[PDB]
């Protein structure tokens, strides 16, 4: 009985990682433009506390803590590479597939949604690389500088730097999530005070799947979340 | 569990005890069980 | 079987993998 | 029905968790005070095995391989730190919800008990501070001076640092929790010969929780436990 | 009902562990030879590496990042060469136990099975490492040699080169077990491209269990295991 | 799960969907589930 | 599971068979499953 | 329902999810 | 109880303890 449907899946999964391959392919073929893109903030950072370092006497780097570590961060950011550069082809294969599966009343909340979802994660992105990691970059080298020496290694700084960007996506995308959510009197100010209670919860929660098991990076990820719903709650009072 | 401790689901449930409190915790612990219950009887409504 | 129960049990069983 | 005790429950952890928050501000208004204490063996071993290894040829420091390693590990030390000061309060708050839960012939062991154990915990990490970290940390980097170059990050070095000071807190508390149990008539050596087999097997499944998935770290915290109850039988047999 | 079979495997499980315990101590007494013998290939490629680096422009080494790195690599080497050491005790213990609990007719089968097992398993490593291990550390470290600098730990290190080596010694074991059971009319190729369906799966549920919860390792893991599968058609098809 | 994420689950998941397909997942579904409850059998055997 | 792997249940087994042995296995075995099945009963009191 | 029960209860369900 | 039910039980048990 699944069977008109299991073979719709088949084709939209292969047609997917048919494009994540050919992402992938592309990406390698320009991985070094992207680590150097990646990288750019760690060196100017890593340029500027030299600076101060020299000023104040009057050293850090990148390195590769692994032998393999360099042709695995290539591979992880191609990969990373071709699965935003799949999404386009990801996405309408999966609206596609549950597009004949809701009514006709959802799809017209769902298209301006992800619309305005995915341009305000890019927004995000481009902020927190341009705007944010420059000068949280450097402060966070100036912290460790006159006790420790910054050699900082790819493998741990590829994924710190894809966490930032990705956070930042999303701590762009909820708060225009909740001005769309409060236009169409769906949420207001009260029903946002209301269920604080369980936000916080689910809060915790997810910062504990998203982080590893110390306690303190969930707190460290559970602050900004609150922070965000604070400001959630001011954007549905003044809608 | 995934990335998961047991310090972090104490974290969890002291928030959870500290902000709902006396009342609204036997209240979501009442709820999050029937909504594991429904889910328990889809899966099984999806083995037949 | 039509679309929604299969994106019901499907979602259904993958919180089960979560659980 | 366990509304009127889930409302003290809320009470007392509210004010434990006020202290800790108030003991983490605390410290790291002092965080550079707290991590010199820490490192001040570190770098004291290594000043010495650069002297061995100026000696022998006739370098190595503490580093940072996280771009936030410096910031991460500093907020580490702090809410260890406010933990520690705040252990009197959650100490205090924990007696006292669990206090009318006790009978009163159980609180006459448990005072004195929580004290010694307090106050040999102490002891233990002021003498692996002291007498134990100044010559295992050299040691240990003197092992691995004419095949490595000993670049410590502090990221792990902490972790590292707090989990021996623990152990050796612990490794002095078991060996008076024995004392006190063989005064009152509770165990003897027959005692601790006979339950020696369940011991062992408790021993490893305490060391698999304590340590990664490694088995050689397993066998290697649960060596000192063996030696730990060996010595508990000595102690006991002459009390 | 099981005390005549508990007692037994008691017996051979303590001569086991008794002998990896004398190869441990065999091998921590020349933990340094097998040190060097694991690290040959790490400074060999370093040192070519840094020849092409300072032909192109006309440091990295081996370091550890741990206080007790390098106590706990040369600990775990001992432990691994102790291992390999007991392994003959090990498998005859095991085939003394397990022998009278099987038909006549499966000894003669799983006696020269084993037997090429080994032999195949010791081609392998030999292999890896002497003509693999070479060109590909050249390659990794060449890699990033014009971003990064090579400053490889140890700790990691071990790690990479045993998973490098055990993965060789079966990739060796694979196609020759192949081709032992073709031999005996057991699987033919059609056999072999008929279960490929279930050969992949069970592939990436292999890679998944030996990889960490990243989905490159496994798919890293799962192209080579790919790749025996296909020369496994082609030996299966030759016999 | 010993090294095991969720992710892994779904691209496992994934090449289930691919290459087996329409038929032969409810198959294979069908047969570990069955070898699953023999075991389950064996194991009730054992505690006899 | 929270930082513990296979290979550490089997090595808590081998020492549990070693150390115990013919006896004492079955009866450490059959103690902690009515502890575990206490267990069980209090959280099914609870529960009430 | 009295404070011992609570805290037995407590552990019991503490136990629960460390198995 | 044979040394192949021993076998077949030890192995199913590890089985369950990989679940």
């Amino acid at each position: 009985s699944m069977k008109p449907h299991l073979a719709e899946l088949r084709q939209r999964l292969a047609i997917s990682v048919l494009a994540v391959f050919v992402g992938f392919i592309i990406a390698f073929t320009f991985h070094n433009a992207i680590l150097g893109w990646i990288t750019k903030p760690l060196n100017n950072a890593l340029i500027q506390v030299g600076k101060i370092v020299e000023k104040r006497e009057m050293n850090g780097m990148i390195t590769t803590h692994q032998v393999g570590g360099a042709f695995f961060v290539a591979l992880k950011v191609s990969f990373f590479a071709g699965i935003l550069m799949a999404m386009p082809v990801i996405l309408w294969q999966l609206w596609l597939f549950i597009a004949p599966g809701l009514y006709d009343n959802e799809k017209k909340m769902v298209l301006p949604f992800v619309v305005g979802g995915s341009v305000m994660f890019l927004i995000g992105v481009l902020f927190a690389y341009y705007v944010v990691t420059p000068f949280g970059f450097q402060f966070l080298i100036t912290f460790g500088s006159f006790l420790y020496t910054p050699l900082i290694n790819i493998e741990d700084y590829v994924g710190f730097f894809t966490k930032i960007l990705i956070g930042f996506g999303i701590a762009f995308e909820l708060p225009v999530v909740a001005y769309f959510l409060a236009l169409l009197g769906l949420i207001t100010d009260k029903t946002l005070k209301d269920y604080f209670k369980y936000a916080i919860v689910i809060i915790f929660l997810l910062a504990a799947f998203l982080t590893p098991p110390d306690v303190l990076t969930q707190l460290l990820m559970a602050a900004p979340l609150i922070l965000l719903y604070g400001l959630s709650i001011l954007i549905v009072h003044y809608v | 569990m995934f990335g998961m401790g047991f310090s972090e689901i104490l974290v969890i449930a002291l928030v959870a005890i500290l902000f709902l409190g006396p009342d609204k915790l036997p209240e979501a612990m009442v709820q999050i069980a029937k909504f594991f219950n429904s889910v328990r009887k889809t899966i099984n409504e999806a083995k037949s | 079987m039509q679309r929604r129960d299969f994106l019901k049990y499907s979602v259904a069983l993958g919180v089960a993998s979560a659980l």
